[PDB]
């Protein structure tokens, strides 16, 4: 429904994920998109066109978007969210770059390629109280998943890091069917995009895919009470301090056959 | 004390237990477990039968006493 | 791999599904695809000139007809068994992305007769499910032995855009499952967005099919089948 | 006369009974059974357990004498 149109969603990382993302999302009839990435568009490494190398991605990306469909507001930045002075302004516009300026966005999906960012991200959320989505593919491409985070109330991404992020080892480390393992998973992210929204279907608190086997398993995983994010355990806090306080109509039967 | 450690991206469901000294850091099961598994260690993460996310960081006595015996190994996706 | 490269799709219908999977089989590196659809530009050359574009490499074919009449149904099954990535040698799958019975009752004939392999792919009207499913004619079901309610009746048939990615990827990863020999293939995997459940089967061939062919493909697959840890410091012990 | 017919398409494996009189063409049952689901009735199939595909144009005894009672719905999605 026409709901879609009054929603903002931010996406960081435009890439294989999120470039496709922002498509189906567009031509939803989304009301904005928030488009954060700080690569270039290159010949070496989908969605985008040959001509448009050495492009910014998101500038790249919002030319095509914006012709897919005219009515949905676009707003880019082309920064690096982790730095110091860039963080500041990305929890800016998450809290202010909603359909409505001065109101927050209803999504963050996070479509990067590394921890970091992921972590940066989930740091900025669990001190706005923002949920996000986040969404990611295996190098080997055989895999994949999304997972809702709603800070608070499911399962922070530090909830249950990796064992690089809880070991403190720093990030040191393409397959053919890479593009489409980020298809599918684009694809369920968007689905799960607009059950959240539109409030219909069952929406996955996590959704994996393993392309292997064709298997999809869903689970819901919790908050993390001794979680590393201290505004997680905060929001944990808030969650509970709000949950505390808030027809078959057979068209003709000339046979006889009846329901036993 | 003894793990039970399920891989949730399988469709069997797979599991591996495994009896471990109480000082062990449970980063170091997390590995062994992965390996079992062979998926990748470094971009693995552990969770409890309630879906509760589990900071593997902490003596495998500790995690055995918070969360008992039953842990569930995820992926974690890193491309984008 | 680059054996990606060696290799000739036929997709039937540039629409939402076909037009998405048409992308990721040229991003891919497919040697060839041959399009069909039927309708200033057709649907086929305007699918042509995008995909064109995005890798130079990829050879294309495209026809702009409707495969259901009776002098392109003999054109169709020629391209099928001639149009490969080498002229006179047939194409590896074709795909099913069309929008209405009728045409995959045409493509299920054409492919039942020829011993083609083919994947069919759908979404419902209300974006609210999918599928697809790999025939392998006399192996697997075809399209026939199963027909839904308006084919088997006589009747005459008389969020979109994220199930059909969806639908799509899924489509395109069997593709590559199949032809470079990884995983394993799905003869059906169902999409259900409402409650994100990806049902897998593999459906047999019914052995009373109305289509003929399919018969005999059963026959003769029946007859083929007829003749044949770098340290351990901590004493962790699997139990 | 009675057959229980389970929809695939739903993770819950739902079924109805349906009694039925042996000259009713099974077209009927299947409509039928799609309505009790409220799934579409011109693009549903249906097929046997072990996953034979039925053509639904003949009677409610012939489809009972050939395969059984257990039969399964499965979507035919017509859009693309
Ligand atoms: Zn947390
Ligand atoms: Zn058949």
């Amino acid at each position: 429904y026409e709901k879609i149109r009054t929603f903002a969603v931010a996406i960081v990382g435009v890439g294989g994920v999120g470039s496709v993302t922002a498509e189906m999302l567009t031509r939803c009839g989304i009301g904005k998109l928030l488009l954060f990435d700080y690569d270039k568009v290159e010949l070496a490494n989908l969605f985008f066109q040959p001509h448009q190398a050495g492009l910014s991605k998101v500038q790249a990306a919002e030319h095509t978007l914006r012709n897919i469909n005219p009515d949905v507001l676009f707003e880019v930045h082309n920064y690096n969210i982790t730095t110091v002075e860039n963080f500041q302004h990305f929890m800016d516009r998450i809290s202010n770059g909603g359909l409505e300026e001065g109101k927050p966005v209803d999504l963050v999906l996070s479509c990067v390629d590394n921890f970091e960012a992921r972590m940066t991200i989930n740091t900025a959320c669990n001190e706005l109280g923002q949920t996000w989505m986040e969404s990611g593919v295996s190098e080997n491409a055989v895999s994949g998943h999304i997972q809702l985070i709603i800070p608070g109330e499911s399962a922070c991404f530090a909830c249950a890091p990796p064992l690089v992020v809880a070991a403190n080892i720093d990030e040191k480390t393409c397959a053919a069917s890479l593009p489409t393992t980020m298809g599918v998973v684009a694809g369920i992210l968007v689905q799960n995009v607009l059950k959240f929204l539109l409030n219909f279907g069952t929406v996955s608190f996590y959704l994996g895919y393993n392309a292997m086997q064709d298997f999809f398993p869903t689970m819901s995983m919790k908050p993390n009470p001794q979680c590393d994010d201290r505004n997680c355990r905060k929001q944990q806090e808030e969650y509970k301090k709000k949950v505390a306080a808030l027809e078959i109509i057979h068209e003709d039967n000339e046979w006889g056959i009846e329901l036993v | 004390v003894s793990f039970k450690i399920t891989l949730t991206s399988d469709p069997r469901l797979p599991y591996k237990v495994l009896s471990v000294p109480e000082s062990t850091p449970f980063t170091a099961v997390l590995k062994f477990a992965a390996e079992e598994f062979k998926v990748p260690a470094a971009t693995s993460a552990i969770i409890t039968n309630d879906g509760i996310g589990i900071n593997p960081a902490q003596t495998a006595g500790n995690v055995f006493l918070k969360h008992g015996s039953e842990l569930r190994i995820i992926p974690r996706d890193r491309v984008g």
